[PDB]
RNA sequence: GGUGAACUAUGCCUGAAUAGGGUGAAGCCAGAGGAAACUCUGGUGGAGGCUCGUAGCGGUUCUGACGUGCAAAUCGAUCGU
RNA sequence: CAAAUGAGAACUUUGAAGACUGAAGUGGGGAAAGGUUCCACGUCAACAGCAGUUGGACGUGGGUUAGUCGAUCCUAAGAGAUGGGGAAGCUCCGUUUCAAAGGCCUGAUUUUAUGCAGGCCACCAUCGAAAGGGAAUCCGGUUAAGAUUCCGGAACCUGGAUAUGGAUUCUUCACGGUAACGUAACUGAAUGUGGAGACGUCGGCGCGAGCCCUGGGAGGAGUUAUCUUUUCUUCUUAACAGCUUAUCACCCCGGAAUUGGUUUAUCCGGAGAUGGGGUCUUAUGGCUGGAAGAGGCCAGCACCUUUGCUGGCUCCGGUGCGCUUGUGACGGCCCGUGAAAAUCCACAGGAAGGAAUAGUUUUCAUGCCAGGUCGUACUGAUAACCGCAGCAGGUCUCCAAGGUGAACAGCCUCUAGUUGAUAGAAUAAUGUAGAUAAGGGAAGUCGGCAAAAUAGAUCCGUAACUUCGGGAUAAGGAUUGGCUCUAAGGGUCGGGUACGAUCAACUUAGAACUGGUACGGACAAGGGGAAUCUGACUGUCUAAUUAAAACAUAGCAUUGCGAUGGUCAGAAAGUGAUGUUGACGCAAUG
């Protein structure tokens, strides 16, 4: 079986320097530096991995369309669905309810 | 796959130098072509047709130029015609003698 | 290299837009998603950091300040408390119960969590292995093992 | 589907140490690797993640509590003391 | 490397203004063994990018040969 | 030619084996391939209506 | 080593530019005293300790 | 008055390395018994500063070799892990 | 062994043999170090402890080609200026401190570029990784020696000015999908926020890649007294672009006890399960482009311009507790919970700006230019490093074939590499290393020192004692080969409301037969038991005479201290360690 060498000059199996094997046209095998796999982006407010966002590493960003990092709703790219939805939630329900505790506190200037 | 097969081979090199002939040749390839590997099973699956100058095979089972370069260099080498014939292909189940 | 968990606490700044992030031990019971209110009118709860004066006599403060504004030097390991034993209005004061058992007066504006440390009852667990004791002084510095002077 | 007679999880030590620091530790051992529930969201899925950490992994809280349980006997009872002391501006 | 699978997009980038390099390849490709056809790639050349297109039709191949503009450098092997 | 002797069956006695019966078969492995041999038979005859999700389940249990 | 520093390779440089025997015709200058280089330097016998 | 932690000792920071077996902890499943409490059996599972044992790391015995040596500490077998 | 080269050949080259490393190599690369040992040509005085025509030697030359591989950039433990404070002083502390420590848009925009009212701050040096984090490159070819750098194709990233292609002057800053979200784009300042960077370890399971195995076919080589359609070998496809492709996750819709779904591992569901419908991350795979024109395998022509030309083939599959690596979803562990920063993006927001061929989109596509500096040969070790040396020592790491077998054990073999080490003669005593031995069996000896002795696997059987976990492979016994058979154990479908051919792999168990009773046949591979002293155990030390009963240890106990503090440091200091600490702590002891 035909063996393979690192083609950087560094010879220590390191998280930078991974290598598969793999097969070349020319027929024989070779070493073939693999970089760090993206993580997914996640959501700001509980963490979970955001849908319609790819993943790819920090430079990669730059270079990339604003749809790719993106998705179409509020807090697009930054929170997921479920926790943009509860904030809208929370964001009506509580200026609702202030509403109604400002008219309980006005009784008393007409009671007074 | 079970499309007939026809595989060639030119004996004409050792036929013009007169050393080597096909009407034993083909006696032996019928002879010792075996078909599942047992006795009695040349039943006009695999035919060897000789005019002389060019013999052929013509298969509807199994057979392979691997299977006729093997018998041939066992005619080839049991009546001492090694080392003076090579079996070698021109084309795809084109084989031919050479002499050189 | 700490028993006691430590919470993480963002407060609004009053004279800026911008949120602030405190380092707060956490005291048992808390849990994030959780209010907590720092200040005098803050409610005596679990987690709110009333100063020492406007709690009442009993209460179980921890990470109590020695001195109002040093931000906490009492009762901050896991498991420990301060407990109030009274007040001293006259020369604003308020009298405490140590973990070690000692009595001190301080100022009554010295603020507390309200609570006892969380992670409490962490030494009740024999070590077992001089291994699990190799790994606790790892993170703390270096005192382990001890070879005796004899 | 009874494998020992008295050890149970503290087995994974076999002979060493002492049967009463075995003992002992099996008592916490047992509490600290325990299921609880979760006041939250009332299933029981609070974990230890390490001591003090408890994560319940339905409702992704996570609540500050003893090293070996979810809540110390202590930590209860400050509980209603604390509860006790505020109730007196109720009345 | 880049495909393309319309023939306009083709004419489209024949007439760029940036492409001005082309090269014919003829393969023999089989589909199936009765029809044993000849595939052509029309291997169009950008600045960032070498186009490719795929027809597996012989006799399209000729129509579509005839109608490259005659300045075009072309390169038939 | 060995390999074709081994499937026939021969040079497997017990003067050759040098492994425990773990080591040359994991008995994990053994049972691994069971519960999946009866899992995806009850999961078969489910689908086909053969036995209903209440058998089914007592069935899954039981392997 | 193969990943060297600018000022180590050119102390490379100047070691193997001296490391030659002397020039045959300055033995037949008058009054010279200089026979051979006694500042030849081996890579396995003196190390140049840089 | 200076110079050394390139050996080595210890902390820290950042990396890397460690076949194949034995044993079979908790958790879990299914049966059996029982009035209950709970007990039993068969599986599953894969714990341990566990264990046999490579690489590795050490260095027990031969008080073996050598002892103007291969070597100012090595070599071989036997060993610890 | 022979030849050739040379006065000169045991040692140099070439061929023929015989052997070995046997893929944790005597192979192929690197790190540190070396520094030219690389390579070529001449060449043998000295060196290579014999030899020498050979050489890491001698003499003369050639050789290291980068936007993408590294440094550089970033921060890490930590070093260290300034402000300031000590110090007679060389200097010491100190690193944000008791300091007056801050850019970019049409401001202005004609003695003008700061002549002069245009904001946000709350930044506080810098150095410190050639294994940490990072912008971006691959294949084929090429040399006496360089190459991921040269060449030929094919890409990508960063920086940099306008410009064309699709959208505003009848709604100014897109549409669609109930939704998860989608697409070619589809303004967005200050200020604020979030994500990525960015992370331990172990176990089983799944899925890939490569490797291993194997069927057909198309070639070449081997064997052919006799004999499997036989043995060996080639049959390959990079970066990048497009389409497509997922466990997990999420959304819509009947709303579930006869609780259901479901993993090897038991978790999940009215906080909405099952079921039916539904997106994205070249995770990973497939197809196409790259790209067959490359490369590889055959056949044929060139016949002394240091050079090619021609014809083909390069195709289909199958299999698995396989090996290794990566990935995934999980599960175990901790009084241990397993960096930082640079950097990049996203979001919140709503300052500013937009109507006669115009305004913005340069996060859509296409187009143009540039990418400096320093390193790049080679060894990496029984001869390129360090040990005074070409020293049996020491010195970090990647790749990893077949058979046997549990096995990167031992043994044998393939690819690759070596065949080096002063030699020649019958080999006395004594040795060193390896062995055998009648009868006895420790009588030897300080002492069973040394050696020997059933050692694998399967079945059986297993005592005292015990902290109930162990002891335990206790002890002890039987079997094991070859052959010919038998039995059991699995995977893949068309439903008028119990059915079959296909196909598939090694684990068990049994029987008969057989042989100079042999059979884990080499290799490999526990002696055991009854007790005493002692240290609980695992662990650690006198490198180079002591490994222990010594030291550690968990456990136990005692001591000091609530910070203007305990313990400790400093010549001092506006100085320090514990301390990013706070009695469930730190410190000091036994």
């Amino acid at each position: 079986a035909q063996r393979v060498t690192f083609r950087r000059r560094n010879p220590y199996n390191t998280r930078s320097n991974k290598i598969k094997v793999v097969k070349t046209p020319g027929g024989i095998l070779r070493a073939q530096h693999v970089k760090k796999l993206a993580t997914r982006p996640k959501c700001g407010d509980c963490g979970s991995a955001l849908q319609g966002i790819s993943t790819l590493r920090p430079r990669q960003y730059a270079t990339v369309s604003k749809t790719h990092k993106t998705v179409s709703r509020a807090y697009g790219g930054s929170r997921c669905a479920n926790c943009v939805k509860e904030r809208i939630i929370r964001a009506f329900l509580i200026e609702e309810q202030k509403i109604v505790k400002k008219v309980v506190k006005e009784q008393t200037e007409a009671a007074k | 796959q079970k499309i007939a097969k026809t595989f060639t081979v030119d004996v004409s090199s050792p036929t013009e130098n007169g050393v080597f002939d096909p009407a034993s040749y083909a006696k032996y390839l019928i002879d010792h072509i075996k078909v599942e590997g047992a006795v009695g099973n040349l039943g006009n699956a695999v035919t060897v047709t000789e005019d002389g100058t060019v013999v052929t095979v013509v298969s509807t089972a199994k057979f392979s130029g691997k299977y006729l370069k093997y018998l041939t260099k066992k005619y080839l080498k049991k009546n001492q015609l090694r080392d003076w014939i090579r079996f070698v292909s021109t084309k795809t189940n084109e084989y031919r003698l050479a002499f050189y | 290299g700490r028993g006691a968990p430590l919470a993480k606490v963002v407060f609004r700044d009053p004279y800026k837009y911008r949120l602030r992030e405190e380092i707060f031990i956490a005291n048992e019971g808390v849990h994030t998603g959780q209010f907590i209110y720092a200040g005098k009118k803050a409610s005596l709860n679990v987690g709110n950091v009333l100063p020492l004066g406007s709690v009442p006599e009993g209460t179980i403060v921890s990470n109590v300040e020695e001195k109002p504004g040093d931000r906490g030097a009492l009762a901050r390991a896991s498991g420990n408390y301060v407990i109030i034993i009274g007040h001293n209005p006259d020369e604003n004061k308020t009298r405490v119960r140590l973990p070690s058992g000692a009595k001190k007066v301080i100022s009554s504006d010295a603020r507390g969590v309200i609570g006892v440390i969380a992670g409490g009852g962490r030494v009740d667990k024999p070590l077992l292995k001089a291994g699990r004791a190799f790994h606790k002084y790892r993170l703390k510095r270096n005192s382990w093992p001890k070879t005796r002077g004899v | 589907a009874k494998r020992t007679k008295k050890v149970g999880i503290t087995g994974k030590y076999g002979v060493r140490y002492g049967s009463s620091l075995r003992r002992q530790v099996k008592k916490l051992e047992i509490q600290q690797h325990a299921r609880y529930d979760c006041s939250f969201c009332g299933k029981k899925t609070v974990k230890r993640g390490a001591a003090g950490i408890w994560t319940c992994s339905c409702c992704k809280k996570t609540v500050a509590g003893g090293a070996y349980t979810v809540s110390t006997a202590a930590a209860a009872t400050v509980r209603s003391t604390i509860r006790r002391l505020r109730e007196m501006v109720e009345a | 490397a880049r495909e393309i699978t319309d023939i306009k997009q083709f004419l489209e980038l024949t007439r760029r203004a940036d492409v001005k390099t082309a090269t014919v390849k003829i393969n023999k490709k089989l589909n199936k063994a009765g029809k044993p056809f000849r595939q052509t790639k029309f291997k169009v050349r950008g600045s960032s990018s070498l186009y490719t297109l795929v027809i597996n039709d012989a006799g399209k191949a000729k129509k579509l040969i005839q109608s490259l503009p005659p300045t075009l450098k072309v390169n038939r092997l | 030619a060995h390999a074709q002797s081994k499937r026939e069956g021969r040079h497997s006695g017990y003067g050759k084996r040098k492994g425990t019966r773990e080591a040359r078969l994991p008995s994990q492995v053994v049972w691994i391939r069971r519960l999946r041999v009866l899992r995806r038979l009850l999961a078969k005859y489910r689908d086909a209506g053969k036995i209903d999700k209440h058998l089914y389940h007592v069935l899954y249990k039981e392997s | 080593a193969a990943q060297k520093s600018f000022r180590i390779k050119q102390k490379m440089a100047k070691a193997k530019k001296q490391n030659r025997p002397l020039p045959q015709w300055i033995r037949l200058r008058t009054n010279n005293t200089i026979r051979y280089n006694a500042k030849r330097r081996n890579w396995r016998r003196t190390k140049m300790n840089i």
